[PDB]
């Protein structure tokens, strides 16, 4: 159960792979891959 | 062929592309018409108010 939402956050959750992509882009050259991960919220109830 | 980066490419071509999309959903939401769509039937939902 856990292993299949952590997958669905990594897909169609965050911006799709280019997080995934700029972590080696990142990491390759200028040495770390760094990202912010914090908790928003989220709206549009009946109205 | 050991996993060729065109496929990659077109990957992150699709990605892309998936802003684009949702600007036509947006359009979508906006406003198209009270039409259907053709495939296999006439006839589907309208996607005024999707």
């Amino acid at each position: 159960q856990e292993t299949e939402y952590v997958n669905y956050l990594f897909m169609r959750k965050n911006e799709g792979f280019k997080v995934m992509f700029d972590w080696f882009q990142d990491t390759l050259m200028m040495k770390t891959g760094v990202v912010k991960v914090y908790v928003e919220e989220v709206l549009k109830p009946t109205f | 062929a050991a996993e060729q980066q065109i496929d990659l490419i077109a990957r992150m071509f699709a990605e892309t592309g998936v802003k684009r999309l949702f600007q036509l959903l947006h359009d979508h939401a906006i406003k198209y018409q009270n039409q259907e769509e053709v495939f296999q039937l006439r006839g589907k939902w309208v996607a005024v108010n999707p």
